[PDB]
RNA sequence: ACUCGUGAGAGACUGCCGGGGUCAACUCGGAGGAAGGUGGGGAUGACGUCAAGUCAUCAUGCCCCUUAUGUCCAGGGCUUCACACAUGCUACAAUGGCCGGUACAAAGGGCUGCGAUGCCGUGAGGUGGAGCGAAUCCUUUCAAAGCCGGUCUCAGUUCGGAUCGGGGUCUGCAACUCGACCCCGUGAAGUCGGAGUCGCUAGUAAUCGCAGAUCAGCAACGCUGCGGUGAAUACGUUCCCG
């Protein structure tokens, strides 16, 4: 098996990421489990917004991490190639595992 | 005073897109040292040039840095003389290997960012402030297609002792709205007398467009 | 058979249908020994009470979340809308007594620059 | 208590100190460590950052960080 | 009667510690009501080829409540001056109204 | 929501071993703060305490003392011109119950048994017989209203 | 924030206690960020005009 | 009952009638009822001069007590307060040894408050 | 199949019925419905004010230093203390303390990091490295207040932990001035707090633990968040404040 878990910062380009290995895959033609949500990670950083003296009125920055996995059973190289042929939204890491 | 946000920070989420774009594990405080030693390298000359926006894609460590500026023959002068001068010193900064592309806006006066680099050089170059402000406006209303027009200018105003703000606008400016588009520009004039740190609101349309 | 989810503030209980001489069993437990409080005890059976099929019906459950008050007001929801699942003229007698309606109330944010949520520092101007 | 600090600087001119049997005015640097009993009767001059007190090293100093035979601050109130 | 006297960016000569000490002493006289004072010295208007504009807060918690109070002058001593005498009214006023 | 009318109150849930409005009210009176399960414990045993003392049921017990200490005028407070009067106020039902738990509860509070269990035992009988602070209260309160009854006309 | 300090937090220092942040941006020493390497008002103004990718202003 | 040179009360137990002398408090009574065998439970009324016996003998040799930890403990204090050391310049002020805060607070240490 | 995780979508609009409305807006009740009338909370600060704050985040006009007002290092200081204020934390006990047994969270954090079973300690911890770049491994299967039981009998106490002495562990080149933590002893003030004054209108107040950022270590009782248990009252605008 190859496992694909790839992380982003957009949700609509993880979608749209995840609809092009799915379609690779599933067009090169395997068994292939859909996209899985993993849920998030999301870092919140208290800003004090102010050059100088004013420690109340923050504000606060988060940062979503967006967690799509695909798990790959059986492969083939012809399947194979084709991932690291092509990524197109190039703000989405992909870890295989 | 006016505790106005940042509205290209306001909509980052909505409507305008990030202008830094990747995925950084471990490996995310070198790649905002290189972002800044990337945009402070092309503060200088590209302001020179005309300078609006600097994008920066980037891949398994390769870079893709990408400028949207007003004159395609000022940042690229001889092909490979202006263009790969700034490049191959994007290359040697970084430790990395730059592919540069270059690209026009179809209408300057339409970017606030162009529409305060102008009004502030000219405001550098001793003309009146109210003409300034008057001649970036109005025509730019008309140039493509915009709703809003916000120019506030602070500081030694014609070299006086009071640091006088002014405010003139045109049409529909919402800020509270999140649906705006509102592109917005600060960029600041740089007379002897002193510093005149102009504002420029631009309100194109209503659009979603989701 | 029919089963439910009920939630309350972080809470969340899992039931199910089940016709029965009374029995009652939470996470392997009865349910005079994982509520010891028998106030909960009635907040719970109260809508096996309305529709009076307090013996007559026998389900376990499962949960998550919260602390006891909210596996308890959580479990009082799921018996309400699984007595629904059962017989739907049940369902004006539990409504107007006041039940199927799960209390919105969490705990909210905590707000910058105060102690707790809707707290102020106590200023003492000169 | 795996190993006490040492003062290594120090600790070369002591050995030369004790080795010839000389005693001599200390201008001491080191407010860190009075680690072996072998400073027993060596006069410190310890240093905290204006003047340089002379301090004598006794039986009893041995456990008491160097430079706190000599305070840095001064305080009266009126 | 406790008397915190601190600057807010400024020298506070042994002219500016006496004069304190006598006009908020004023308040000493006559109303015994007070316990501490607090008693703060802005400095701005300076460096602008104008004439520094000084402002002087004041605070005191009587016997009960917080009073505070606040001054804006050309210089100092005019300042303090004529806060100790919008205090000595109020006070008598706090002092006043009442007393059946 | 004062100064917009009257504001919607939350509907009460009566008891489960006695089965009244007015023995949850004296629970949710009981509550120093944050312990509502040991607020019924002190509740329900200083009421089995005084089951143990009339041999009757508790709750008749207790509705005899929260009459016995529940009042009927209230004194306040408007200051018209220079001068403070105390204008006595007829007590609404909701009110009169009110004075009457929280003054049961806090002068049980300041009486000397050990426990608190000991204390809102004695405190529940001797409002029943009569012979509590808190029933000197009421006194006091109805003399303070009777003592200043020509300031009522007001009409306020 | 000055060249001196800027610069001498940026060499190898003599012992490992010694080595401190110092954001990269301004070079301000108090307030500073591991993730970011960002001191807060460079957070702030980055992170406002969308140039760190994916913070953004939060609200749950 | 009576002891090392503690009086001890009527009605206390015995894991706390121990720690009413200066070298013994909670643990200390755990620890040496644990070793000896005397319940802690047992009231002073009830206490054996046998056991007041083993006791004693136990908590006068393996451990310190009254006269000891008062003499030690003051012979330590005085020992630092005579070399000339900074907490015994602390001593002899009358300021905390520990470094801690002088400002505004440690005032078990100064003691009653003189204002002005 | 149930959750749950994250994507798309439905759903609250005075839409439906009754009454007041100038037959207008809008308001009082009812039904359906998970929710009823800006459902809850956020993010969102108009034109301007106050010469408010910041030339120490940064940038900067002008003036000043350039053999020092630059810069490099050791030691010291920023922690001093007769005081006065300010925000917090622990208390003054029985709705409590201490010992034993037992049940339920949410969110988070982790590479020269998080570090398990096991073994050595009384305990900080030591030895060791399973396993994890983590819905998986580790933070124990996660809590504490809760419940069941025993003891304490109102006392300057089995309350309270400041202070001080001895003895340690860990981090670091280095814990003296100046770190935290653990063990033994020590055992002070303090009996609900004058004038006054502050916060809060429902999952709120109150109380209970948990995580995080900064960080080798910590002055964290701070700050930002997470959840647990969970009240009272609002007759009403005369009075104080805006």
């Amino acid at each position: 098996k190859i496992r694909i878990r790839l992380k982003a910062y957009d949700h609509e380009a993880i979608d749209a990421s995840a609809r092009k290995i799915v379609e690779t895959v599933t067009r090169t033609g395997a068994s292939v489990v859909g996209p899985v949500p993993l849920p998030t990670e999301k870092n919140v950083y208290c800003v004090i917004r102010s050059p100088h003296k004013y420690k109340d009125s923050r504000e606060h920055f988060e940062m979503r991490t967006h967690k799509r996995l695909i798990d790959i059973l059986d492969p083939t190289p012809k399947t194979v190639d084709a991932l690291m042929r092509i990524d197109l939204p190039a703000s989405v890491d992909v870890n295989i595992q | 005073m006016g505790q106005k946000i940042n509205p290209h920070g306001f909509r980052l989420g909505i409507t305008t897109e990030w202008k830094s774009r990747w995925y950084a594990d471990k490996q995310y405080k070198d790649y905002v040292k290189e972002d800044v030693a990337i945009r402070k390298l092309l503060a200088t000359g590209l302001e020179r040039a005309g300078i609006a926006d600097v994008e920066i894609e980037r891949t398994r460590d390769r870079v893709r840095v990408d400028i949207h500026t007003a004159r395609p023959g000022i940042v690229i002068g001889r092909r490979g003389t202006e263009a790969d001068r700034i490049r191959a010193d994007l290359e040697k900064l970084t430790g990395k290997q730059v592919q540069l592309n270059i690209l026009e806006v179809k209408n300057p006066e339409s970017q606030a960012q162009l529409v305060a680099q102008g009004v502030a050089e000219q405001l550098s170059n001793r003309v009146a402030f109210r003409r300034a402000m008057r001649k970036a406006i109005q025509s730019a209303m008309r140039q493509p297609n915009v709703k809003g027009i916000r120019v506030q200018c602070s500081g030694r105003l014609g070299g006086a002792e009071m640091s006088r703000s002014e405010f003139y606008r045109e049409g529909r400016v919402p800020l509270h709205t999140l649906r705006a588009d509102i592109d917005y520009g600060l960029y600041e004039a740089k007379t002897t007398f002193g510093r005149i740190g102009v504002k420029v609101w631009i309100y194109k349309g209503d659009i979603v467009g989701g | 058979p029919i089963q439910t989810v009920g939630r309350r503030k972080e809470a969340v209980v899992r039931v199910r249908l089940v016709p029965g001489t009374g029995q009652f069993n939470l996470d392997g437990r009865t349910l005079e020994n994982y509520f010891p409080n028998k106030v909960h005890q009635q907040l719970i059976k109260a809508p096996l009470v309305t529709v009076d099929r307090v013996d007559q019906f026998d389900i376990y459950a499962h949960l998550d979340g919260g602390g006891p008050s909210g596996q308890a007001g959580a479990l009082r929801l799921a018996i309400a809308r699984a007595l629904i699942l059962v017989q739907p003229e049940d369902r004006p007698a539990l409504k107007k007594a006041g039940f199927l309606t799960r209390d919105p109330r969490a705990i909210e944010r905590k707000k910058y620059g105060l102690k707790k949520a809707r707290k102020a520092p106590q200023y003492s101007k000169r | 208590k795996k190993g006490p600090f040492v003062d290594d600087h120090l600790l070369k001119k002591v050995d030369v100190q004790n080795e010839k049997n000389t005693k001599q005015v200390i201008k001491t640097w080191s407010r860190r460590s009075t680690i072996i009993p072998d400073f027993i009767g060596h006069t410190f001059a310890v240093h905290d950052g204006r003047k340089h007190v002379p301090v004598f090293v006794t039986e009893a100093m041995v456990g008491h960080k160097l430079g706190e035979f000599a305070p840095t601050r001064t305080f009266k109130g009126h | 009667a406790e008397v915190v006297v601190k600057g807010r960016n400024v020298e506070v000569p042994d002219h500016f510690r006496t004069y304190v000490s006598e006009k908020l002493s004023r308040l000493e006289r006559f109303d015994k009501t007070i316990y501490l004072f607090d008693v703060e010295l802005d400095h701005e208007r300076n460096r602008r080829q104008r004439k520094n504009c000084q402002h002087v807060e004041i605070t005191a918690r009587g016997r009960g409540p917080v009073v505070r109070g606040e001054a804006c002058a050309d210089s100092f001593y005019t300042a303090f001056e004529s806060a100790v005498q919008k205090l000595e009214g109020r006070l008598r006023r706090a002092k006043d109204r009442r007393k059946i | 929501m004062p100064r917009k009318g009257p504001a919607p109150k939350r509907p009460l849930v009566n008891d489960p071993v006695y089965g009244s409005q007015l023995v949850t009210q004296l629970v949710n009176k009981v509550l120093l703060e944050g312990k509502k399960s040991l607020a019924e414990r002190i509740v329900y045993g200083a009421l089995e305490q005084a089951r143990e003392k009339t041999g009757t049921d508790p709750v008749v017990t207790l509705k005899r003392a929260l009459d016995n200490v529940k009042p009927a005028l209230e004194v306040r407070s408007r200051r018209v011109g220079g001068a403070t009067y105390q204008v006595p106020v007829e007590v609404r039902p909701d009110r009169s119950t009110t004075l009457a738990l929280r003054w049961l509860v806090n002068f049980s509070r300041q009486r000397r048994e050990k426990t608190m269990v000991e204390r809102l035992a004695n405190e529940i009988l001797d409002a029943s017989n009569g012979l509590g602070a808190s029933v000197k209260r009421r006194e006091d309160t109805h003399k303070m209203a009777e003592a200043n009854r020509a300031f009522a006309h007001y009409r306020w | 924030a000055k060249k001196a300090l800027v610069h001498k937090a940026n060499k190898k220092p003599k012992f490992a206690v010694r080595a401190y942040t110092r954001c990269n941006k301004c070079g301000r020493p108090h307030s500073v960020y591991r993730k970011f390497g960002l001191c807060r008002i460079c957070l702030r103004e980055m992170a406002h005009a969308g140039e760190l990718p994916g913070v953004q202003k939060s609200s749950w | 009952a009576r002891l090392v040179g503690v009086d001890l009360p009527r009605d206390k137990r015995m894991e706390i009638a121990l720690t009413y002398i200066y070298g013994i408090g909670r643990t200390r009574s755990n620890e040496i009822l644990a070793a000896t065998g005397i319940d802690k439970n047992m009231r002073t009324k009830d206490l054996t001069d046998d056991q007041v016996t083993v006791l004693r003998d136990y908590i006068e040799g393996n451990l310190k007590v009254e006269g000891d930890l008062r003499r030690e403990v003051q012979a330590d204090i005085r020992r630092k307060i005579e070399i000339g050391c900074y907490q015994g310049l602390r001593h002899r002020r009358g300021l905390p040894v520990r470094g801690q805060r002088t400002k505004t607070n440690a005032r078990t240490r100064k003691g009653p408050k003189r204002t002005i």
